[PDB]
RNA sequence: GUAGAAACUGCGAACGGCUCAUUAAAACAGUUAUAGUCUACUUGACAUUUAUAAGGAUAACUACGGAAAAGCUGUAGCUAAUACUUGCAUUAUCCUUGGAUAAGUAUUUGUUAGAAGGAAUUAUAACAAAGAAGUAACACGUAGUGUGUAUCAAUCGAGUUUCUGACCUAUCAGCUUUUGAUGUUAGGGUAUUGGCCUAACAUGGCUAUGACGGGUAACGGGGAAUUAGAGUUCGAUUCCGGAGAGGGAGCCUGAGAAAUAGCUACCACAUCUAAGGAAGGCAGCAGGCGCGUAAAUUACCCAAUUCUAAAGAAGAGAGGUAGUGACAAGAAAUA
C-alpha cells in the first residue's frame, strides 16, 4: 500500500507538548488546518493537559459536543484541531479569553487576555499574489487569504486584523528599529528590537536582535515575527516579557524560598 | 468517628457541571475510615443536602498507616451525574444496575452471518 | 427437462415435469430468444407459441446469451455482466458458464408465453395479478390518473387492502418531488444570498479603488 | 410525529501489526533543488458561452427453479434516492441617457507588451483560433447548519535530485560498447526532468587515490560492551528509513496500491468430491509438527492510549490486564 500515515507514536511527538513517556504508545496526531503540526498544539492538549478541565479524551469530546468553545470567533468541534501562535480562545460557559504565546522556554501557554483585547490578532505576511483583473492577495502565517491589500504592505511585515469582520485595521513594518518576537531554535520566546539585517544573496538572511538588558542574539529571517513599532508592543505579554536569564542567575532568583 | 479531611487543589468546572478536587484523610492509630462516612462529612462540610451527587475514587493508605489519599467529585444534581459519568462508576454508586454479559462471542455471530444472504440473515 | 412457463401479461407462471426425448425434439438446437411452437408438449397446447429465455445444465451452471457453443466454457466476469456479483469494487473473477444452444444436457428451460391456442390451460391464461406496488414520484401518479395541474396529487395514492391499525386508515407511502413552500423558500433564499454577495463585492471593489490614491 | 430486519448509496479497508531473505556507492545519515511535478479528508478566499420543479431502470420483495458441494445463481412482475441523467433563467466593465455587449474556469497553438526573485520564456495585459468541467430540480429546524461543486492558496504527504561519508580480498588488472555503453539533434511516453524508449549521427565513459569481479554466519542509523588517554568489538530486536508476504511475472478500483485475510496465470505444496467439479496461503494473535544447545496461555476487556465511520453511544488479538517466567535490575529475614 504505502500511503499517508495516520498514527503518531508518543516518543516521536514534538518535545514541547511535554507528554508522559509512560501510559500509552500514541499521541493525538493533530488534524490538517491553518497551522503546521510542529508549530501548533491540538485542542485536546490545550483542554486536558494545560487547563486541566478534562480528565480523559472522552471528556474533551463531551465538552466539545456542546458548542461552547470558539477559536478565532468560530465554534470548533474537532478534537484534534490545530490552534497555533496568535489565536484567541473563548469559552462561553466560563466567560474566559486567552491568547497563546511562547514563554521564555519553547512551550505554549494560554495568556488570559481581557474582553476588549479579544477582538483582534496579529498576522504576518508570507507572500503576496497577483491574480486576474489585477487584484492583490496576501497570505498570512495563519493560512489565510486577504484580498484588496494595501499597496504598501510587503512580504515580511505584520498586520492587525479585526475578528468580527476580516478587514485590516493597520499594518506594522519590518525595519531596523521594530520590536520582534523570535519563534524557533535556541531562542523561542525572546523579545528584543533589531540591530542589523544581512541579506546573503543565494542563502539565508541573518538578523541580530538586542534585549532590553543589552544582550544580543541572532537567528534566521524566517523565524522572526514583528509585534510592535519602535516604542511599545501591540499585545499584552506574559510575565517575563520575553527576558531570558542564564542558569546561574535563574537559580539565584529561584532560591527565594 | 475521629478523622480530619483536607481538601486540596479545589477547582470549579462550569464546562462540566461539577467540582473536582484532591483529598487527604488523617486517621492516626486507626485504619481506613469507610467511603460511606467520608461522603457524610463532605455533605456537611459543603452543605450538600443530598449525598448521591458525590463520587470518590482512587484511595490509597500510605505505608506506615494513619493517612489516606484519594480523589473526589461533586455534581450539580443527579441528572448531571447520569449524563456524563461512565457506566462502571455509575454501577458502583448503585444509580443503575445492568449486567448484560453476552460476552465476546458476538464475533462468532458476526462471522457466521456475512456468509448468509440478504433475506434470511 | 423441468419447464417453467411464465405469462408476462398476467403475472403468473406454471411448471410441468417431462421425462421424454420425443416431446422435446422441436426445442433442440435453438438459440435463446427465438420462438418455438408448443404442440408436442401437450394436446391442449395446440396453437401456443413460446420464447426461450434461459436455463441451466445437469450440474447447475446457467446459460448466457453471447457464447455460441453447446457446452461449458470458462470466462472472466465484470460488473456489467450477467451471472456474477462482485465482492469488492473493480474485482473480476473467472467462472465456468454454459452456452446458449439448447441440448439434452439441460435441467431447466425458463421459457415464456406469446400466443394462446384453442384451449385455455387453466392457471396460465385465466388469472391475472397486479403491480404489487404503486408509484411514488408525483408526475408518475398524475400521468397514471391522467390529471391536470389543478388536481392535487396527495388524494390519489392508494393502499390496496390497508386497514392495518385503525378501522380503515390506508397508510400511504411518502411521495417525492412534491411542490412545497420549503422548495419555494429555498429558491427565494438562494436569490437573496446571490444578491447580497453581489452588493458586498461591489462595496469592496469601490473601497479598494478609492484606497489606490 | 417516534422506532426500525433486508437492501441501494457514502466513507474507510494504501493506516496499524510482523520479519530481516535480498541489498556493498545500492539502502541509509547529515546537507541541498524542484525556475522539472502529483496531492483525498481538513482550513481560507469565491464563479464563466415545465421552473409552483423534467426523465427511465434497478436492488430489496412476490411467484416458478437448478446443483453432492461454494460468501453459486436463472426467468417473469413491481418500486425509490445526495445512485444514473436532462435542463429553467441572471447581470458586469470602457466611452448624468445610450453605445459597445463581456458573450468562456482550467488547458493547447500562433503574434506581442511586461508587483516579485540572485536569475523569468514569472504574476499579469492585448490580438487570432479551439475548449474540458462547473456556478444547488438536495436534506435538517436551526439570520443557522449538513451534503456537493470550477480555480487559487494553506495543511497532512510522496516521486525524483546536489555534495560528502562503509567491512575482508590483487592466488580478482584492465573494464563498458554488435542487442544503449558516453554524448548531440528531432520525436514518443510520464504527473514532471532524464537513453526512460525510438531514428539518424560522433567515438566516447571508468580505472593502482584499486575500476571490473569474489566473500560476508552484512538490512542502514539513533545506539551497546569494555576501556586513564588512544582504541578494539557488537547493533535480528521499543524510535526513524528500506524491503517482503511460498517463488516469479501481470492487472482492476481508487486522491493514494504494481495491495496479497484484492484479482489473473505458471512452478512447488496441499483440501472436499456423488469423479462432472469447487476451494487455498499464520514472516497478525493464541496454538501444533519439524529443527535443533537454544524460547510462555488455543485466557479477560475495550476502563485507559489512539484510529476508522452516516463520528458521545459502534468496532478494534492495534492496545491494556492478568497467567508462565533464578534473562537482566533494585531493596532485604534466617534473631
Ligand atoms: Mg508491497
Ligand atoms: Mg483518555
Ligand atoms: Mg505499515
Ligand atoms: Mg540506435
Ligand atoms: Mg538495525
Ligand atoms: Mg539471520
Ligand atoms: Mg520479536
Ligand atoms: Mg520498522
Ligand atoms: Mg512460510
Ligand atoms: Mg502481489
Ligand atoms: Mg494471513
Ligand atoms: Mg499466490
Ligand atoms: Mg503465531
Ligand atoms: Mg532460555
Ligand atoms: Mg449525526
Ligand atoms: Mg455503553
Amino acid at each position: 500500500g504505502k500511503g499517508i500515515k495516520k498514527h503518531l507514536k508518543r516518543v516521536n511527538a514534538p518535545s514541547h507538548w511535554m507528554l508522559n513517556k509512560m501510559g500509552g504508545q500514541y499521541a493525538p496526531k493533530t488534524s490538517s488546518g491553518p497551522h503546521k503540526l510542529l508549530e501548533s498544539i491540538p485542542l485536546v492538549i490545550l483542554l486536558r493537559n494545560r487547563l486541566k478541565y478534562a480528565l480523559t479524551f472522552d471528556e474533551v469530546k463531551m465538552i466539545l459536543i456542546q458548542k461552547i468553545v470558539k477559536v478565532d470567533n468560530k465554534v470548533r468541534t474537532d478534537c484534534t484541531f490545530p490552534v497555533g501562535l496568535m489565536d484567541v480562545i473563548h469559552i462561553t460557559k466560563s466567560n474566559e479569553y486567552f491568547r497563546l504565546l511562547y514563554d521564555i522556554k519553547g512551550r505554549f501557554v494560554p495568556h488570559r487576555i481581557t474582553n476588549e483585547e479579544s477582538k483582534y490578532k496579529l498576522c504576518k505576511v508570507k507572500k503576496i499574489l497577483l491574480r486576474k483583473g489585477r487584484l492583490s492577495i496576501a497570505v498570512t502565517h495563519d493560512g489565510r487569504s486577504i484580498p484588496y491589500i494595501h499597496p504598501d504592505v510587503k512580504v515580511n511585515d505584520t498586520v492587525r486584523l479585526d475578528l468580527e469582520t476580516g478587514k485590516v485595521l493597520e499594518h506594522l513594518k519590518f525595519q531596523v528599529g521594530s520590536l520582534v518576537m523570535v519563534t524557533a531554535g535556541h531562542s523561542v520566546g525572546r523579545v528584543g528590537v533589531i540591530s542589523s539585517i544581512d541579506k546573503n544573496m543565494g542563502t539565508y538572511d541573518i538578523i541580530h536582535v538586542k534585549d532590553s538588558r543589552n544582550k544580543v542574539f541572532a537567528t534566521r529571517l524566517s523565524n522572526v515575527f514583528v509585534i510592535g513599532d519602535n516604542t511599545k508592543p501591540y499585545i499584552s505579554l506574559p510575565r517575563e516579557k520575553g527576558i531570558k536569564l542564564d542558569i546561574i542567575e535563574e537559580r539565584r532568583n529561584r532560591l527565594k524560598a | 468517628d475521629q478523622f480530619t479531611i483536607r481538601v486540596k487543589k479545589y477547582m470549579s468546572n462550569p464546562l462540566l457541571r461539577r467540582k473536582q478536587f484532591a483529598l487527604e484523610i488523617l486517621h492516626p492509630n486507626k485504619g481506613s475510615v469507610a467511603k460511606k462516612e467520608v461522603k457524610e462529612r463532605l455533605a456537611k462540610m459543603y452543605k450538600l443536602n443530598n449525598v448521591n451527587t458525590i463520587v470518590l475514587f482512587g484511595f490509597k493508605t500510605l505505608f506506615g498507616g494513619g493517612r489516606t489519599k484519594g480523589f473526589g467529585l461533586i455534581y450539580k444534581n443527579v441528572d448531571a451525574v447520569k449524563k456524563f459519568e461512565k457506566k462502571y462508576r455509575l454501577v458502583r454508586e448503585g444509580l443503575i444496575d445492568k449486567e448484560t454479559k453476552a460476552g465476546r462471542r458476538a464475533s462468532k455471530e458476526l462471522k457466521n452471518r456475512r456468509k448468509k444472504v440478504r433475506g434470511t440473515e | 427437462m423441468k419447464l417453467n412457463i411464465s405469462n408476462p401479461l398476467n403475472n403468473v407462471q406454471k411448471s410441468i415435469e417431462i421425462d421424454d426425448e420425443k416431446k422435446l425434439l422441436p426445442f433442440m438446437e435453438k438459440r435463446i430468444g427465438n420462438a418455438v411452437p408448443g404442440d408436442s408438449i401437450g394436446e391442449e397446447f395446440t396453437g401456443y407459441v413460446f420464447r426461450i429465455t434461459g436455463g441451466n445444465d445437469k450440474q447447475g451452471f446457467p446459460m448466457i446469451q453471447g457464447v455460441l457453443t453447446n457446452n461449458r466454457v470458462r470466462l472472466l466476469f465484470k460488473k456489467g455482466m450477467k451471472c456474477y456479483r462482485p465482492r469488492k469494487k473493480g474485482e473480476r473473477k473467472r467462472k465456468s458458464v454454459r452456452g446458449c444452444i439448447v441440448g439434452q444436457d439441460l435441467s431447466a428451460l425458463n421459457l415464456t408465453l406469446v400466443k394462446k391456442g384453442v384451449n385455455e390451460i387453466p392457471g396460465l391464461t385465466d388469472k391475472a395479478v397486479g403491480k404489487k406496488l404503486g408509484p411514488k414520484r408525483a408526475s408518475k401518479i398524475r400521468k397514471l390518473f391522467n390529471l391536470d395541474k389543478s388536481d392535487d396529487v396527495r388524494k390519489y395514492v392508494i393502499g390496496r387492502a390497508i386497514t392495518k391499525n385503525g378501522k380503515t386508515k390506508f397508510i400511504k407511502p411518502k411521495i417525492q418531488r412534491l411542490v412545497t413552500e420549503k422548495r419555494l423558500l429555498r429558491k427565494r433564499n438562494l436569490l437573496q444570498a446571490k444578491e447580497k454577495r453581489r452588493l458586498e463585492k461591489k462595496q469592496q471593489l469601490k473601497e479598494y479603488k478609492q484606497l489606490l490614491n
